[PDB]
């Protein structure tokens, strides 16, 4: 059998992340900007942006 | 026949089209025209070159 006679003490560094950055996002000002005759247009398209 | 060609680039402009002028408007959201180049913003004087 082997048994230990003496010992060591070590300290250990993990990391792992915890939270992303929070974004939003404007649909009438990206995908038209400030063209009111697209407005109305991607109006008819339903209700994706919301 | 007569043929008429086109062309449309970032060059200054030689034949254009005949359109009454206005007073420049700043920091305001308004409508501009240029050259062909509407659209909707504020214009506010630039330092770029
Ligand atoms: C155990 O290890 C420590 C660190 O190296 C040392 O100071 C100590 O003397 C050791 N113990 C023995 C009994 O040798």
């Amino acid at each position: 059998i082997a048994i230990p006679t003496n010992f060591s003490i070590s300290v250990t560094t993990e990391v792992l992340p915890v939270s992303m950055t929070k974004t939003s996002v404007d649909c009438n000002m990206y995908i038209c900007g400030d063209s009111t005759e697209c407005s109305n247009l991607l109006l008819q398209y339903g209700s994706f942006c919301t | 026949v007569v043929v008429l060609s086109f062309e449309l680039l970032n060059a200054p402009a030689t034949v254009c089209g005949p359109k009454k002028s206005t007073e420049l408007v700043k920091n305001k959201c308004v409508n501009f025209n240029f050259n062909g180049l509407t659209g909707t913003g504020v214009l506010t004087s630039s330092t770029k070159k």
